[PDB]
């Protein structure tokens, strides 16, 4: 069966909590620079 | 080990299949649209028959296999086919909507009448008088099965669904065939398209209730079937009337008062 | 006193104006001489000292209402903090202001305005109470 | 078992997981999007380029707000979560077409970044309007692929109405009648009603703009015999019940939160609460013309329109008023859920209020397509739902994880937000009502000072989002465990623990009829 | 309404066998015998460039990207009229 | 025992005050920001045509 | 040594309720009042002054001098 | 509903059950501080008897505490009540929490 | 037009636009009234430490906040509806006139007795005249008569656009293959300037409409050297 | 003669925002009085009236599609 | 709610680090592309 | 035809730990393997595809 | 006109169906499909509360019609009351499956 109990019913590792800043950084950072890489593209096109 | 009657489903990967064939099928139908191929496409039309295939098969494998559909089960299942029903009756009511806006209020570009200048509608009385009468008879045929599979009646039962399901076929062979002879297109500017567009997701619907029906009649033939417990029969019989009661609104407003 | 995750389920303590007699004792497990205590609260409570009261208390309570009630100094840090926050933002806003925005149009230099300014009133640009009301026509000047 | 776990998941609480962090994900993609709106507007002139970028960049912020950050967390996240908990059942009703519904959203957010990478985009507001989303005006895939976009996610959305209302129906406890399951239940029972019957329409509709675009129809194309304004009809047919869509689990929410950190064991007037959230779900299926009294139509249409629109403040005004006398006499507890409630409670007030004045369709004529729409909508969606959100997400954070957030850093942000959407918002009040129109990249000099001030108040709501990330990952980082929850004896979703076991109530709870 | 008929003594599987047998299939023979009969192709109408019909805003996805997907040359013209 | 808003509260409200007050007067003031105020007695309207 | 008289004790919370509603209520009647004469008032006598003695042609000709009319030099 | 007196004297009743338990105890202190009133010293008087029947100094204290509490900023109240359970205290030796240092944060 | 930091609506030009103004006073009092009794309220509420946890009965106070909201919405209903009727009310117009929306301009046609049309585009911002305005100056204005009834039509060649005038309190979409009317009537000669109010494409922001009203002895020669 | 027009009527039959059907109603009208009094031996002055409302009413662009539309033998009302 | 002690403590300083990290990824990629922007309109 | 149900019955039920969807045989698991593969590999065809679609092509 | 062939739920029902099937024919509820009756709740005459192990969630609805559910863990042992309105339960644990 699974592992139960804090941070462990969540698809993510909070063992290290400096693996996970990197982890949660790459994770929200995507989503915020995701538009910005789009505009460049768009911009880059014509 | 539980103490309630309900069913914990075991992990499924149908899900996520059914989720990607959905991208497929999508990012397909936009590759053929726009970029001439039809791969993608059809790829995602091969997953998800493939996804269909096996998640009903493993709703076949917990019921009637497994045992795991108590009638607290059964109910949800119940609320959940009406609940569809509902959602498939207001996507129709957007394509009547459609063409009660354009019919009741035909635009100088019709000629200001309707039916617009140069279209010639099918005659009612013809085809589609005869697509509703194998329509209704299809909804009696359907209520004999259900009332055969009730008494127990193995025979009449099989004898009744595979009635209504060349009826369903036949309803097809006619649409297929009015399509084909119908002298205006789904290019024939609004008349065309409300017509097409909604008789052409009524026939989808017809396609997929039959479909339906001849899985019903395969597991009969297989047994499944209780004399009281038959609730994929109840559902594809819903779903059934449904499609019939569409085809009547769509022989009322479209061929009928829309001539 | 020291409570774990596993007892969730279990009746539990708690401080709160609202619900001044808990479930359970702050302390459930005695010493001997708390035991004796808990013997002689069976007697006279005259003949209990101040100290041994304030040990049944505090066995079957962990904080007073003046305790539990306390304000703190929480709302400096949290007002500190959140100016400091907004600080913050104001240098994104210099560092926008010089690397990312370019001149702005040439409507905005003061003659430019002047002119622009000039000819709303001659136009009289919302005459009633916006604008031109604002302007002396006999004197040539804005209402004082 | 990562996969089987996270891939393949018949579970309703990891489904939820699932949920809040693509939620999540989402929030940071329509942030970027709403400050690239703030930064072309920020100062008179032009930052990105014409209006189709600018254009692209708004379409793309309301539809990743809407469909990809508050339904995916109040519906999928917090509904999925506590739903099941909340009447003691041991997951919902169909748990593996559960999944589907949430593994629909990536495809979905896919296509969606797909239509603004091809082509110029889809510049075409969030309404998507023809003749301009038309396949002349918008010729090539983009559209297309934000069609289909739309499509998964009303599938998925479809699916989970169904699976909310069997579910809620079907499996309480046998002694609950309907009238014994809390608000939150409630709310999120009557959202899926509103999305059964409205998205159908909307598919309907956008599936009529899609093949008008590829299989030359002409439902709203004049020289095929159609109408532009079908399309508007059939659009806000679904999209008013959209926007009570978007509140109501929120409104759900706020009253947990209320009598929660009023020391209450039940909100009051449940009746009355129970009745307004039904009346404002069948009201707002009688008024989404108020989103056309430009468009040229009858008089007595536009009157109706107006007064039904109107009477919905009764039954809202009813839950304002039950929240109010739910705070009345409470052992306040000043939480930071609780401050984004009583901030809920205010700003929510207020737009509704500027809702009622727009809902005179007078009026709208020189309101409609201005920057007061903006600031209504926003004091509603970027204070209400959001702050409802955030709120239910710090109350409920340690039942989903079993660890606490630091409140001093949870009132922080708090206040960095409230001070940030304010500013951000309440300018656009005067930008309005002296004519700034919507879904411009540029605008006349005179509107200068608000739009800066807007542009400021933007960016402060960015530095809270960057600190809200800090601090769930501060809260993991420290993993300081849950103890003791108070009044677990009214908040059945924290009576198994935090967190709760991956199977709960295997055994029911017994409930006695009498 | 009440139909014409009679039973309702008990509806059961004899009874809906009856009804599809005794009215619904013989309704469906008659409409079929009443269509095949009033078919025969009625003679195509002249041909008249309608701006409002024939619409092309985007060439079909197949074919020659100008035909219609149930294309019948005998009674369905092109933009430019019909096939020879 | 002090927590540490005893031991810190009045520094963190006091420089983060201060802060940010003159962050922000630096900002609307010296780096050349166009706020467009109104020109009424400020604007002497000069000659156009 | 002075006993302390018997104070209220009951509906306390009700009673402060009652007072500031009522307070409330006094409060809404005076900025209604402020606001009918400050904005409301205020605004319908600007209108009414304005066009009171308000010559259509003199404006349109101190406009057209100072030249702002395409069609009117 | 009721008199202020019926009110009073239901809840003289239920503290004066010769054998209430120590759950009654609870359940009956902890649901009055819920009404929008401070409990009549008569009430007060009943509660703290209930308490040393059962043995509980602790509760006696605490009952004290949550009387000052329910008069919010009325500072008059509790010293009133207070002088009127007087006799009492003095009889069952039940010292306030004022002069055990309770009082003090 | 709007001018800096300008907090309510552009002066009213017609006697609809004024009628507006007193309505939106009237409304903005109430939502005033209501938002400021609402944040009084939730203070009230959180500022005392006397406590009342026990059932609260409801039906009672529910009467008061439903019949109270009832009638300030009738309050409010009653004149927004009396101004809708009074902007339908037949009027007799003096002139026709039309304007097409286009990608990205406005056409003009005035054909009551001949055929007078021509485009209107925005002025280029490297081409302003001094002290004209930024986005707003079009090189052909819509001339009109002053105190005169317009009847003004509406429509679109391409996409939606909407025209729009804030100081007469006008805006009426433009559709293609439809014919919307509004009326005009300036209580005052000078420029009255509106900007597109339906996103439109590219130059969405840059298709502005500036009315020039002038006595109808000089709108009458300037219609006849427009030919 | 019974003229001096300054601009189209109310008319009670469009009452209401949108004067599309005004327009066409009045286009129809003068093409059919048209054709009436050219044939049977008359005067085309007795059209002038729906002649001067649909020129004051329709966008020149619409008379002059409905004008090709005659001329080619597309125009779908009938006349 | 009642909790226990942080199971892994996080000091001013790491809390710092954690901060500015987190800031950081959000403000450089955002902010590369904004200060290039110029680059790309003409490019 | 015969009733076989109770063959099929005592199959799905064995206590041999799979999952339903796997439980019926090697069939099961070549079939899962066949539509698991058509949806990732076509997954990645349409980020291709995306990619493509994205620049222009003059 | 008739004959058979039809299985019925006698005959081919299995797994948990038939569990909650053959229990409903002896009058049992093993499942908890059905509303539990209250006793009268005093200490003498406790409501009874099954259970398969050794505490079960209860919820209270004090008074016909209360919409609040009052919700605790019943454990084995000496009755318990309810917090708001002190009716009595009684866990009685163990079985279901011999
Ligand atoms: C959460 C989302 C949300 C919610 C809840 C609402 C709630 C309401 N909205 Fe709004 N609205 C939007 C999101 C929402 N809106 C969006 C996104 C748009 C723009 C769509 C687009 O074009 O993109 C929009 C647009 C919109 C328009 C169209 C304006 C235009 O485009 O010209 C109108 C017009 O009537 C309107 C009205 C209302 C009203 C009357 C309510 C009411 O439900 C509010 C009722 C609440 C209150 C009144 C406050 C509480 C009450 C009291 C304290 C009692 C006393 C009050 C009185 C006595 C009046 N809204
Ligand atoms: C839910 C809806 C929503 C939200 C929250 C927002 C938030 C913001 N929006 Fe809005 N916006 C719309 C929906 C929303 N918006 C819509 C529908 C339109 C109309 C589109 C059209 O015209 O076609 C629009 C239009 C719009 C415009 C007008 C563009 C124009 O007309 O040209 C502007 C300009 O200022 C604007 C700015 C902002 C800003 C600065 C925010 C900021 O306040 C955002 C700050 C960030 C947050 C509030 C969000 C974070 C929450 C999370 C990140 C999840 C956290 C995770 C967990 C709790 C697990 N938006
Ligand atoms: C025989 C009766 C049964 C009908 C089904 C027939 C099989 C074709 C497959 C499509 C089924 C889909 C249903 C509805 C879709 C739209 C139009 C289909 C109705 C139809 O078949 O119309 C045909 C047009 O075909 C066309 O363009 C069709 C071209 C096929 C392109 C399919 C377009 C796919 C559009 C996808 C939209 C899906 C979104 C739905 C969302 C559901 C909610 C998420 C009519 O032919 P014609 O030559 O113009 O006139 C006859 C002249 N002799
Ligand atoms: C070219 C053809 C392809 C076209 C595409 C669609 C194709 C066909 C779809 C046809 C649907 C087949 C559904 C078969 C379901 C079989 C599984 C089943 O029927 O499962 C039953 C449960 O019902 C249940 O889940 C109920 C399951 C209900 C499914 C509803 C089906 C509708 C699908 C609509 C999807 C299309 C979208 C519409 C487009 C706008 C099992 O319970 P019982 O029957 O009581 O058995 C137990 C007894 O034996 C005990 O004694
Ligand atoms: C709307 C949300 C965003 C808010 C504003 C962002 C806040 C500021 C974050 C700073 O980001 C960086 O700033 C630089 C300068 O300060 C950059 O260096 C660039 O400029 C330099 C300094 O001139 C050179 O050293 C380098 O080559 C480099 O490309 C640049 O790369 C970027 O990552
Ligand atoms: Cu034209 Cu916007
Ligand atoms: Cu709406
Ligand atoms: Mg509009
Ligand atoms: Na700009
Ligand atoms: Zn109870």
């Amino acid at each position: 069966h699974y592992e139960e109990g804090p941070g462990k019913n969540i698809p993510f590792s909070v063992e290290n909590k400096w693996r996970l800043l990197a982890m949660m950084t790459l994770f929200f950072g995507s989503g915020f620079a995701a538009p910005f890489f789009i505009v460049r593209h768009q911009l880059l096109k014509k | 080990h539980q103490t309630h009657a309900y069913h914990m489903v075991n992990p499924s990967p149908w899900p996520l299949t059914g989720a990607l064939s959905a991208l497929l099928m999508t990012s397909g139908l936009t590759m053929w649209f726009h970029f001439n191929s039809m791969t993608l496409l059809m790829i995602g039309l091969t997953t998800n028959m493939l996804t269909m295939y096996q998640w009903w098969r493993d709703v076949i494998r917990e019921s009637t296999f497994q045992g795991h559909h108590t009638p607290a089960v059964q109910k949800g299942l119940r609320y959940g086919m009406i609940l569809f029903i509902i959602s498939e009756v207001l996507f129709f009511t957007g394509f009547f909507w459609a063409f009660y806006h354009s019919s009741l209020a035909p635009t100088p570009e019709l000629g200001g009448c309707w039916p617009p200048t140069g279209i010639h509608p099918l005659n009612p009385l013809e085809v589609p008088l005869l697509n509703t009468s194998v329509l209704l008879a299809s909804g009696v045929s359907i209520t004999w099965a259900h009332h055969s599979l009730m008494e127990g009646d193995r025979k009449h039962m099989l004898q009744a669904l595979f009635i209504t399901i060349t009826l369903g076929v036949y309803f097809t062979l006619l649409q297929a065939s009015e399509y084909y002879e119908a002298p205006f297109t789904i290019s024939d500017g609004v008349y065309g398209s409300t017509f097409f567009v909604a008789t052409g997701f009524h026939g989808l619907h017809v396609i997929i209730g039959s479909t339906f029906l001849i899985v019903c009649f395969f597991r009969q033939l297989k047994f499944h079937f209780t004399s009281n417990h038959h609730f994929g029969f109840e559902a594809a019989a819903w779903y059934w009337h449904f499609v019939d009661v569409v085809w009547l609104f769509l022989y009322v407003s479209i061929y009928w008062w829309g001539s | 006193s020291v409570v774990k995750s596993e007892d969730y389920a279990l009746p539990s303590y708690v401080d709160r104006r609202d619900y001044p007699l808990p479930d359970v004792a702050h302390v459930k497990n005695l010493s001997a001489s708390q035991k004796a205590l808990k013997e002689k609260e069976k007697a006279s409570w005259s003949s209990l000292s101040i100290d041994e009261k304030v040990e049944l208390y505090r066995l079957k309570f962990k904080e007073s209402f003046a305790e539990m009630n306390r304000s703190t100094n929480e709302w400096k840090t949290v007002v500190g903090a959140a100016m400091f926050f907004i600080g913050f933002t104001a240098l994104l806003l210099i560092w926008e202001k010089h690397y990312v925005y370019g001149p702005i149009p040439h409507t905005f230099e003061e003659e430019w305005v002047a002119k622009q300014t000039k000819r709303m009133l001659d136009m009289k640009v919302a005459p009633i109470q916006g604008f031109s009301a604002k302007w002396d026509y006999d004197k040539n000047e804005w209402k004082k | 078992m990562f996969i089987n776990r996270w891939l393949f998941s018949t579970n309703h609480k990891d489904i939820g997981t699932l949920y809040l962090l693509f939620g999540a994900w989402a929030g940071m993609v329509g942030t970027a999007l709403s400050l690239l709106i703030r930064a072309e507007l920020g100062q008179p002139g032009t930052l990105l380029g014409d209006d189709q970028i600018y254009n692209v960049v708004v379409t793309a912020h309301a539809f990743v707000m809407i469909f990809f950050m508050v339904m995916p967390i109040m519906i999928g996240g917090f509904g999925n979560w506590l739903v099941p908990l909340m009447i003691g059942a041991p997951d919902m009703a169909f748990p593996r077409m559960n999944n589907m519904s949430f593994w629909l959203l990536p495809p979905s957010f896919l296509l969606l970044l797909a239509s603004s990478m091809v082509e110029a985009g889809a510049g075409t507001g969030w309404t998507v309007y023809p003749p301009l989303a038309g396949n002349l005006a918008h010729a090539g895939a983009s559209v297309d692929l934000t069609i289909f976009s739309l499509h998964l996610a009303g599938v998925s959305s479809i699916l989970g109405a169904i699976n909310f209302i069997t579910t809620i129906i079907n499996m309480k406890p046998p002694a609950m009648s309907q009238y014994q399951t809390p608000l939150f239940v409630w709310s999120v029972m009557i959202t899926a009603v509103l999305l059964l019957l409205s998205l159908p329409v909307l598919a309907a509709g956008i599936t009529m703009l899609l093949t008008d675009r590829n299989l030359n129809t002409t439902f709203f194309d004049p020289a095929g015999g159609g109408d532009p304004i079908l399309y508007q009809h059939l659009f806000w047919f679904f999209g008013h019940p959209e926007v009570y869509i978007l509140i109501l689990p929120g409104f759900g929410m706020i009253s947990h939160i209320v009598t929660y950190y009023s020391g209450k064991k039940e909100p009051f007037g449940y009746m009355g609460m129970v009745w307004a959230m039904m009346s404002i779900g069948f009201l707002g299926f009688i008024v989404w013309a108020h989103h056309m009294f430009t468009v040229g139509m009858d008089v007595d249409t536009r009157a109706y329109f107006t007064s039904a629109t109107m009477i919905i403040a009764i039954p809202t005004g009813v839950k304002v008023f039950s929240w109010l006398a739910t705070l009345h006499g409470g052992n306040i507890k000043w939480s930071p859920a609780m401050m984004w409630a009583l901030g809920f409670i205010f700003l929510f007030t207020v737009g509704g209020l500027t809702g009622i004045v727009l809902a005179n369709s007078s009026l709208d004529i020189v309101l409609h397509d201005t920057y007061y729409v903006v600031a209504h909508f926003h004091y509603v969606l970027s204070m209400g739902a959001v702050f409802a959100i955030m709120g239910g997400f710090v109350h409920w954070f340690p039942l989903f994880s079993g660890y606490t957030l630091n409140d001093t850093w949870a009132k922080i942000h708090f206040a960095i937000m409230f001070v940030g959407v304010n500013m951000t918002f309440f300018p656009q009040h005067f930008l309005g009502l002296s004519g700034m129109p919507r879904r411009y990249s540029d605008y006349p000099d005179a509107y200068t000072m608000w739009n800066t001030i807007s542009s400021m108040g933007s960016f402060i709501s960015l530095t809270a989002v960057m600190l809200m990330v800090f601090i769930i990952w501060e809260a993991f980082a420290s993993k300081r465990e849950v103890l003791t929850v108070d009044l677990t004896t009214t908040n059945l979703e924290w009576l198994n623990g935090c967190p709760p076991p991956y199977h709960t109530f295997e055994e029911p709870t017994y409930v006695n009829l009498k | 309404a009440s139909a014409a008929k009679g039973d309702h003594g008990g509806t059961g599987a004899r009874t809906w066998r009856f009804l599809t047998f005794g009215l619904a299939l013989p309704s469906v023979a008659l409409c079929t015998l009443n269509s095949w009969l009033h078919s025969g192709h009625r003679e195509r109408p002249a041909f008249i460039p309608y701006h409002h019909l024939r619409i092309r805003t985007k060439p079909f996805s197949w074919g020659d990207g100008n035909h219609t997907f149930f294309h019948n040359p005998r009674v369905n013209p092109l933009p430019t009229g019909y096939e020879k | 025992a002090p927590d540490f808003h005893d031991k810190y509260g009045n520094a963190v409200l006091a420089s983060g005050a201060t802060f940010c007050v003159a962050v922000w007067v630096y900002m609307a003031t010296q780096i050349g920001i166009e706020w467009n105020p109104s020109p009424v007695g400020r604007v002497t309207p000069k000659e156009w045509r | 040594s002075t006993a302390l008289a018997k104070p209220q004790m009951r509906g306390l919370l009700a009673r402060r309720l009652r007072f500031h509603i009522v307070g409330a209520f006094m409060v809404s009647l005076g900025f209604a009042t402020f606001y009918k004469f400050a904005v409301a008032e205020k605004r319908k006598k600007a209108y009414a002054d304005f066009y009171r003695n308000y010559d259509s042609m003199k404006d349109f000709e101190e406009m057209r001098k100072a030249g702002i009319f395409q069609s009117a030099k | 509903h009721e008199t202020d007196e019926e009110f009073d004297a239901r809840w003289v009743t239920y503290f004066n059950k010769p054998d209430i338990d120590a759950w009654e105890l609870r359940k009956g202190m902890n649901t009055l501080v819920g009404y929008d009133l401070v409990p009549e010293p008569k009430i007060i008087d009943a509660a703290l008897r209930a308490c040393r029947r059962l043995n509980d100094f602790a509760s006696a204290v605490r009952i004290l505490e949550v009387v000052k509490d329910k008069a919010g900023p009325h500072k008059e109240i509790y010293p009133y009540v207070i002088q009127e359970l007087r006799p009492t205290l003095n009889e069952l030796g039940i010292s306030t929490p004022e002069e055990l240092g309770l009082d003090k944060v | 037009m709007a001018y800096p930091m300008q907090l309510g609506f552009q002066d009213a030009t017609s006697p609809i636009m004024e009628e507006l103004l007193h309505f939106h006073d009237h409304t903005l009092m109430i939502v005033f009234l209501i938002s400021s009794l609402v944040l009084y309220i939730i203070s009230l509420m959180l500022t005392t430490k006397l406590t009342h946890t026990s059932t609260m009965d409801a039906q009672e106070v529910e009467t008061i906040w439903t019949i109270l909201p009832a009638i300030i919405l009738i309050l409010i209903a009653l004149p927004s509806l009396r101004i809708l009727y009074m902007m339908d009310e037949i009027n007799n117009p003096s002139l026709t006139v039309k304007t097409m929306g286009h990608q990205w301009y406005w056409s003009y046609e005035y054909t009551d007795y001949e055929d007078l049309s021509f485009d209107s585009y925005m002025i280029p911002t490297s081409e302003l005249k001094p002290g004209e305005l930024r986005l707003l100056e079009v090189d052909n204005r819509v001339v009109l008569p002053m105190e005169m009834t317009i009847r003004m039509l509406v429509s679109s060649e391409d996409v939606l656009h909407s025209w729009a005038v804030p100081s007469l309190g006008l805006k009426t979409d433009a559709i293609p293959g439809r014919l919307n009317q509004t009326t005009l009537m300036s209580s005052r000669p000078g420029l009255y300037y509106g900007q597109c109010s339906e996103i439109c494409g590219s130059n969405h922001s840059f298709m502005p409409i500036v009315l020039e009203l002038v006595p109808l002895k000089y709108f009458e020669k300037w219609s006849a050297s427009m030919l | 003669k019974i003229k001096n027009y300054q601009t189209a009527p109310f008319d009670s039959r469009f009452p209401n925002q949108n004067q599309t059907r005004n327009c066409w109603q009045n286009y129809l009208d003068f093409h059919r009085c048209e054709k009436a009094m050219t044939a049977k031996g008359g005067d085309v002055s007795v059209c002038e009236w729906y002649r001067r409302v649909y020129k004051s009413l329709c966008p020149i662009s619409w008379v002059s599609t409905w004008d090709d539309r005659r001329a080619e033998g597309t125009f779908p009302g009938k006349i | 709610i009642t909790a226990k002690p942080a199971k892994t403590p996080t000091s001013p300083k790491e809390q710092a680090i954690g901060l500015s990290v987190t800031f950081l990824s959000f403000l450089l990629p955002a902010g590369w592309v904004l200060y290039h922007l110029d680059n790309y309109k003409k490019s | 035809f015969e009733n076989r149900v109770a063959e099929k019955q005592k199959l799905f039920q064995e206590d041999n730990g799979l999952p339903v969807h796997l439980k019926g045989g090697a069939t099961d698991n070549i079939l899962y393997r066949v539509t698991m593969t058509l949806c990732l590999g076509g997954t990645l065809y349409s980020l291709y595809c995306l990619g493509w679609a994205s620049f222009p092509h003059k | 006109a008739s004959g058979g062939g039809v299985p019925t739920d006698e005959e081919q029902a299995t797994g948990l169906e038939r569990e909650v099937m053959l229990a409903a024919r002896k009058g049992q509820d093993p499942y908890n499909i059905l509303a539990p009756k209250a006793t009268s709740g005093t200490k003498e005459d406790p409501n009874l509360v099954p259970s398969i192990t050794n505490k079960r969630i209860v919820g209270c609805i004090c008074e016909e019609d209360n919409s609040t559910v009052i919700w605790f863990w019943l454990h084995k042992g000496e009755a318990q009351r309810c917090p708001s309105c002190g009716t009595h339960y009684k866990l009685v644990p163990h079985q279901l499956a011999h």
